[PDB]
């Protein structure tokens, strides 16, 4: 997982001892992340063509 | 800053800065805003009268081919006094670059 | 009447739009043409607060138990 | 780690491991779960109604991993195929029966696999 | 006439001679993290969670309670502010139980809507967590004083508006509780209104207590008719 | 060297002369 | 500095220890020129202490000649008071209960003289309740002179003559800081204010006051009397005068000590009279102050004099003037860990930096004394000490970082060998 | 320990002596009126002097004297250390342990009190009156680990004093309120004399 924990959830053996882990396990499951504004586009090589997201 | 943070480069941030500088210099009848996206992409705002020519300028040229239309889309936006947002998107197959054409509009 | 699910008609029932201002608020209820009623924005008193006024010689604001 | 029929575990000698903390219902993408709690008379809070559709259930594994107290578990038995749509709606007191028909099956699975997650 | 031109974040704004850094920075549209400060109460400095790094100074001050002198450079986002907010709000989240499955302010509490946005990323304690005991006040206010960030906001309520002077601050150091020392019940009009004031899940509602989490309700404004003023 | 006998300290001669008090008011 | 002295003589600012401690007739030193001193105006005394520039013996700089003249509003409509400390809160100080032991007549000499500079109305002195026999003789020492018509309410010869009102705390906190004393002089719980509201000579009891120490006002008669061209006697041009010391810890005679500015501690601590531990080839690990100063090994501090900037040339200066050592038998980590244990039992409890930051450390400082599992917690324990400076209100936040922050310095194999022993024992 | 009252004696009662009421007159005369309003630090401590340990009914009494709310008094009595709410003994002994007193050989003035006495450490005696606590920060660490009593202090401690002060108070003697040995006047001992004289020409105040 990405380490900085505002994006990944923590381990199950981590949200069960410490205090700072629930507040980022609970609230990362009531609401989601917070992502900055602005559009984007990308493309990968899907095995028949592309696959793009705007 | 650290690991797990995206490394940028100033190469494409300077070239795509410098390239589309003169797409507003040589057609200043239609292009009314150009801004550079921080992730090395280009947006160019175009009055809806210039829907055909600024494509047609791009469509064939020696310096900017952009011969593949990847994605035409459309976004609606209330509170804009002109609702929608038509967004064109093109691909320079000779050059490996992207530019988006954002033309506002209305219903009628 | 099989579970207790609060089922319904009234197909609008879940629509919030976010407008930027009053000037472009009412400019959408007319273009589609339905009635409306407008509330007001309320911003509070400015106001006058000053720590250090909690200790007086003859005034009444003097706090304790802190 | 297979996904399948649902269950609700309980502690050594029974406590109905659920605590109605309302997370397994907030990350169902398909809005299947329907919980309505009440302060039970002893003082500890529990559910009253618990409802899982087995048709809107898109089989994520998002209930299985959102739970803090480790209760609701996607149990490893694909035995299904009832004949009426009136039946696949689950109540609370189906799931416990369906969750105590085995726990020798489930607790052999989770002890093998909790070390990764 | 009668104002000081003070520069917030390198941008001018004109405030009265005698406001705070809190209100002046709230004029250009910023919210410093607040705990020990509600508007309709008095002002205390006992949590130290607004820490602005004022420019051209070695020290760090509280923006809750200080005047604003001749035009400073109120520098909110720096590399010394953000080392303080992250450091204060690891302290109080140590001596604290591990609820939010069952604590009833699981939707709004401000140890939770700070600690994603401001504040730290992980914990280092790693064992401890003192545990005081609860009691009763009335059949309106469920009281779990384990939770208790000890912000002294409910206590300044009673000495203020609801003039029953009943609550206090009892103890020294880490060993202190909040509630009434004798077993006196605290009940008047406006007695159940403290459960909005209480910024964490210590004071919570008795009849509502265990029914529903607050991201599901449908807020529709209305006016109540049991009384004269509405 | 005496646990009691504080009236020798407190109110023996410090009651005759306080002095005065006037001490202001501050009612409040 | 001059000639590296700081001697000890009989021409001092103290009267005498063994001569007579009871009431008396104020033989030679006390009440020598009584009414002629306060016959002049305040500006004769305002700035008169600049001949010394007496820094103040409370535990900081900010010279006491400056706080009385400057930062002193003239008048609006409200009275003024004086608050003289007498509480000794730094452990092993003993600078008080020796001034009150044998020379109590000197404190009322400059009480009325010092209050003329401010023009205050009454005088509130504050003694710890625990010192009860000495404070009992203090009120007796009032009636010896004050009752005899020498002071108050117009005595002598001036319209300015007033009283001294003695109070007691119980077990309080307000030693180490002001603005908790002017709160505990009221009746509230003594959980202190912010120190700059409007600081202590703007918002006070009901009306602005001053806060001074015992020998901040006990030297004020004779410093206005002897003055000079003597008030700069020893040390450099930074500090000037003579200050009271004390010798504690390991000594043949731990005793009271009197000297002047900037004496080297190698010849000062060994003198008066025995240095019974290892004077050399043992450790002789020394602490400069009472509690606001961390450890120093046998390095340059023995060559360093007792100037204010001499210890500020080192990592930490101190104004408590208390000397404690531990050469051979004492464990280094064991002694200072019971000084962090001290702060848990005095601290106020208002601010979340101090409360629940000290107890973060006191739980884990007791682990290091034991000797336990894996290190690199030390730098984490160093960071927390680096994280209480401007966060708390009073100095006890700042007075709790410093015995940690210097123990982590100066001393590499402190617990790197101790935790190795338990790591070897568990192995 | 805890700081709460599970209703031992709500009405004990504890009223004052008519000798004590006239001493309340002198304290109120000191403070300026209006902001006088709290003389609670000598007034509540005078109630400790009559009783010895003050119950909850004593705390309710002084509120009616000074017209304060009662919670203003329950608060203040539970902050300061010297006040006592649990029952106490006749001789409340204090062994002043700190860092320099630890360095000044508190180790033998530690236990071997219990080998001398026969009680639990830090604990009251099982019978009546010996109650042992330990305190910090009272004056001299230049002395030995000194032992304070309720009216005085015992400088220059030693196990022989442990063999004396514990022993002589069980019979009820006064074991030397001061330094039992060494210097009686706390002198530099090699700097003590310093040629006692009048202080070298008073009269520099010409200026
Ligand atoms: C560690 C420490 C201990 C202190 N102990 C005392 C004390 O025991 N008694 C006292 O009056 N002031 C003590 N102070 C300082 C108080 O703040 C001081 O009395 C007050 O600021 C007045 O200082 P002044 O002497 O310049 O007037 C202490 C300060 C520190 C940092
Ligand atoms: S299993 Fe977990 S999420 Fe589901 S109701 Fe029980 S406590 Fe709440
Ligand atoms: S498997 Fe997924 S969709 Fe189905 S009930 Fe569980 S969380 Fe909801
Ligand atoms: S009830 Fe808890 S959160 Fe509210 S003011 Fe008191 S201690 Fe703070
Ligand atoms: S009060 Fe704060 S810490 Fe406690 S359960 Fe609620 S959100 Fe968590
Ligand atoms: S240092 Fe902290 S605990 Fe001590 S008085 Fe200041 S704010 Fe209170
Ligand atoms: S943050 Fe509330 S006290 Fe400063
Ligand atoms: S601290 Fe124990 S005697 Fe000074």
């Amino acid at each position: 997982k990405v380490d900085d924990a505002k994006v990944s959830p923590p381990k199950r053996a981590e949200m069960k001892t410490s205090m700072e882990s629930l507040i980022h396990h609970f609230k990362l499951y009531t609401e989601g992340y917070q992502v900055p504004p602005g559009a984007t586009y990308t493309a990968i090589e899907a095995p028949k063509g592309e696959f793009g997201v705007y | 800053t650290r690991p797990t943070v995206r490394p940028r480069n100033d190469v494409a941030h300077k070239q795509l800065s410098a390239f589309g500088e003169y797409v507003a210099e040589i057609l200043p009848k239609y292009v009314q805003q150009v801004q550079v996206s921080c992730f090395n992409e280009l947006e160019i705002c175009i009055h809806p009268d210039g829907v055909i020519p600024v494509l047609t300028f791009l469509r064939d040229h020696s310096n900017a081919q952009f011969k593949s239309l990847a994605d035409l889309t459309a976004v609606d936006i209330p509170t804009r006094q002109n609702r929608f947002e038509i967004v064109y998107n093109l691909l320079s197959l000779r050059f490996n670059s992207r530019i988006r054409v954002k033309t506002y509009t209305d219903e009628l | 009447p099989l579970m207790g699910w609060a089922s319904t008609a009234d197909p609008l029932s879940n629509l919030v739009l976010t407008f930027s201002t009053k000037e472009d608020a009412v400019a959408f209820a007319e273009k589609n043409g339905w009635s409306y009623d407008v509330e007001e924005r309320k911003v509070p008193k400015p106001k006058s607060k000053s720590y250090g006024a909690n200790f007086s010689w003859n005034k009444r604001t003097r706090v304790s138990t802190k | 780690r297979f996904r399948g029929e649902h269950a609700l575990r309980r502690y050594p000698s029974g406590e109905e491991r659920c605590i109605a903390c309302k997370l397994c219902e907030a990350v169902c993408p398909a809005q299947a779960i329907t919980i309505e709690a009440e302060p039970r008379a002893d003082g500890s809070r529990r559910t009253t109604r618990y409802d899982i559709d087995m048709t809107k259930c898109i089989y994520c594994g998002f209930c299985q991993e959102a739970c803090p107290v480790d209760a609701i578990v996607e149990g490893p038995n694909f035995e299904f195929s009832t004949e009426t749509h009136e039946e696949l709606l689950y109540n609370k007191e189906k799931l416990l029966n369906n969750g105590d028909k085995w726990e020798a099956e489930i607790a052999a699975n989770i002890q093998a696999d909790y070390l990764y997650r | 006439s009668n104002l000081i031109e003070v520069f917030v974040d390198g941008q001018s704004v004109m405030v009265e001679p005698g406001t705070t850094v809190l209100q002046a920075c709230e004029k250009v549209g910023m919210q410093i993290p607040r705990f020990c400060y509600h508007e309709r109460l008095s002002v205390a400095g006992n949590c130290r969670m607004c820490l602005v790094e004022i420019e051209k100074a070695p020290k760090v001050v509280a923006a809750c309670a200080m005047p604003v002198m001749k035009g400073w450079n109120i520098l909110t986002n720096s590399e010394k502010t953000k080392k303080a907010r992250e450091g204060v709000m690891e302290f109080l989240l140590a001596n604290h139980p591990l609820d939010c499955p069952i604590c009833d302010q699981g939707g709004e509490c401000d140890l939770q809507d700070q600690s994603m946005m401001f504040g730290s990323d992980r914990s280092r304690f790693l064992e401890g967590k003192r545990a005081v005991e609860d009691k009763n006040i009335g059949p309106l206010v469920k009281t779990i004083m384990t939770r208790c960030i000890q912000c002294t906001r409910c206590i300044r309520f009673a000495s203020e508006i609801a003039g029953v002077d009943d609550l206090g601050t009892t103890g020294r150091g880490n060993d202190m509780q909040v509630g009434t020392y004798i077993e006196k019940m605290f009940m008047s009009e406006l007695s159940g209104n403290i459960i909005d004031i209480c910024p964490v899940g210590a004071l919570t509602s008795k009849p509502y207590a265990f029914t529903a989490r607050p991201w599901e309700t449908r807020k529709t404004e209305s006016i109540d008719v049991m009384d004269a003023v509405g | 060297y005496s646990t009691y006998t504080f009236l020798d300290l407190n109110l023996d001669l410090s009651k005759f002369r306080m002095p005065q008090p006037s001490s202001g008011r501050e009612s409040p | 500095f001059g000639s590296l002295k700081d001697e000890d003589r009989i021409f001092t600012n103290l009267y005498g220890r063994h001569d007579w401690r009871l009431k008396g007739a104020q033989s030679r030193g006390d009440w020598y020129k009584t009414k002629e001193i306060l016959l002049k105006g305040p500006d004769w005394i305002l700035g008169e202490v600049k001949t010394s520039g007496l820094r103040g013996r409370g535990g900081a700089g900010f010279p006491t000649g400056l706080k009385w003249s400057f930062m002193n509003k003239p008048s609006d409509g409200r009275p003024k008071y004086l608050v003289v400390n007498a509480d000794e809160g730094e452990p092993g100080t003993c600078k008080d209960r020796e001034i009150i032991r044998h020379d109590p007549h000197k404190l009322v000499e400059g009480c009325l003289v010092g209050g003329r500079a401010m023009g205050a109305r009454a005088a509130y002195i504050y003694i710890r309740g625990e010192f009860y026999n000495e404070a009992s003789n203090l009120q007796v020492a009032i009636r010896e002179a004050y009752e005899a018509g020498l002071i108050g309410k117009n005595a002598c010869g001036s319209g300015y003559d007033f009283d001294v009102f003695v109070v007691r705390g119980a077990g309080a906190y307000i030693c180490g800081e002001e603005t908790a004393l002017i709160e505990s002089i009221e009746g509230k719980q003594g959980k202190p204010r912010l120190k700059p509201p409007f600081p202590a000579d703007v918002g006070v009891f009901g009306c602005p006051t001053t806060v001074a120490n015992v020998e901040t006002v006990a030297v004020s008669p004779t410093i206005c009397r002897r003055g000079g061209a003597w008030f700069a006697s020893f040390g450099r041009e930074r500090n000037s005068g003579t200050k009271l010391f004390n010798i504690s810890g390991h000594v043949n005679n731990p005793c009271t000590v009197e000297e002047e500015m900037s004496v080297p501690l190698k010849e000062l601590i060994e003198k008066h009279a025995g240095g019974v531990t290892g004077g050399w080839d043992n450790l002789l690990a020394v602490i400069p102050g009472g509690s606001s100063t961390p450890l120093i090994p046998k390095s340059v501090c023995e060559t360093v004099l007792m100037d204010f900037d001499a210890l500020i040339q080192a990592q930490t200066g101190l104004g408590t003037a208390a000397v404690i050592v531990m050469d051979r038998s004492t464990d280094i980590v064991k002694a200072i860990a019971r000084l962090i244990e001290f702060y848990k039992h005095e601290s106020c409890g208002q601010c979340t930096p101090c409360r629940e930051g000290v107890d973060w450390m006191n739980k884990v400082m007791a682990r290091f004394v034991r000797g336990d599992a894996r290190p690199a917690e030390i730098d984490s324990l160093w960071e927390i000490s680096k994280q209480i400076e401007g966060h708390t209100i009073c100095a006890l936040g700042d007075g709790a970082a410093w015995p940690v922050q210097g123990l982590i310095r100066h001393f590499r194999p402190e617990l790197e060998e101790r935790m190795q022993q338990f790591a070897q024992q568990h192995q | 320990v805890h700081r709460d009252t599970p209703e031992n004696n709500p009405e004990t009662p504890f009223d004052f002596t008519p000798e004590n009421y006239k001493r309340i007159e002198a304290i109120v005369k000191n403070y300026p009126e209006g902001h006088k309003a709290a003389a609670v630090l000598p007034v509540l401590d005078l109630a400790q002097r009559q009783n010895g340990w003050l119950p909850i009914s004593a705390m309710n009494k002084v509120a009616e004297i000074l017209q304060v709310p009662p919670m203003r008094v329950y608060e203040v009595a539970t902050f300061y250390t010297m006040y006592n709410r649990k029952p106490v003994g006749k001789y409340h002994i204090q062994v002043c342990t700190t860092t320099p007193c630890m360095l000044r050989n508190s180790d033998s003035i530690l236990e071997a009190i219990q080998k001398k006495l026969g009680i639990k450490v830090g604990e009251t005696t099982p019978d009546k009156l010996f109650t042992l606590i330990e305190v910090e920060c009272l004056g001299a660490c230049v002395n030995a680990p000194m032992v304070q009593i309720n009216d005085n202090y015992y400088e220059d401690l030693t196990p022989k004093d442990i063999e004396e002060i514990i022993d002589e108070l069980k019979a009820g003697k006064i074991p030397k309120p001061g330094p039992r040995s060494g210097r009686f006047s706390c002198e530099p001992a090699g700097g003590l004399t310093s040629l006692t004289e009048p202080p070298k020409g008073p009269g520099f105040g010409v200026q």
